[PDB]
């Protein structure tokens, strides 16, 4: 990996620069930034896994796993995919989750 | 086993191979867990899940499968030596 598993990245840019797809641990702020960048790039968000950052260490909570399989004609649905992904992260924040891992179709 | 697009996309990034998963599950159950997901976590159908789950593998190198649907619900990141196992997992 180009990034460190012992770091909770707080910038969405790190996700793309260090190739963190499906693996990099992201702060709530960074997770939202990644979702916005994904929409700008025309990328579908397949899933978001929520958990807790133990400083250091990430513990996934399976009940926070969000998943959205990509349909065949998906381009017109990217806005909805993006909207639901962000809403999901916001809800997890209300539930006390402190770290996320995002999986993009790329 | 049912593997959706999300899990398929995570596999190469978390150090898992198609054979890795098949072999791990074939080795037999090593623990149990539960698959509880609110309807909002499963778009666009929004069915949600409330099912028992089985764990295969070992700490840091495991796969969780929904007992009813056969869906793989979680695969650990084998590239992260410090991965902390999901709290719902009960080994044994």
């Amino acid at each position: 990996k180009l990034f460190e598993h012992t770091v909770l990245y707080d910038s969405g840019d790190a996700f793309f620069e260090l190739k963190g797809n499906a693996s990099m641990k992201l702060s709530p702020k960074a997770a939202i930034e990644v979702c916005n960048e994904a929409a700008k790039k025309g990328l579908w968000i397949l899933g978001i896994d929520g958990g807790h950052w133990l400083n250091p260490g990430f513990r996934i909570d399976s009940s926070a796993s969000w998943t959205y399989d990509m349909p065949e004609e998906y381009k017109s649905k990217i806005p909805e995919n993006n909207r639901l992904a962000i809403e999901n992260i916001k809800d997890d924040i209300e539930n006390g989750y402190t770290a996320f891992i995002i999986t993009l179709k790329m | 086993l049912k593997i959706d697009q999300k899990i398929r996309g995570q596999m190469p990034e978390r150090g898992w191979t198609e054979d890795d998963i098949k072999n791990t599950v074939s080795n037999g159950a090593t623990g149990t867990s539960f698959d509880k997901r609110s309807p909002k976590k499963t778009p666009p159908d929004y069915l949600g899940r409330n099912d028992p789950a089985t764990v295969y593998g070992s700490p840091g190198k495991y796969v969780v499968v929904n007992d009813r649907t056969g869906e793989v619900t979680q695969i650990s990141d084998k590239t992260d030596p410090g991965w902390v196992d999901d709290s719902r997992i009960q080994w044994g």
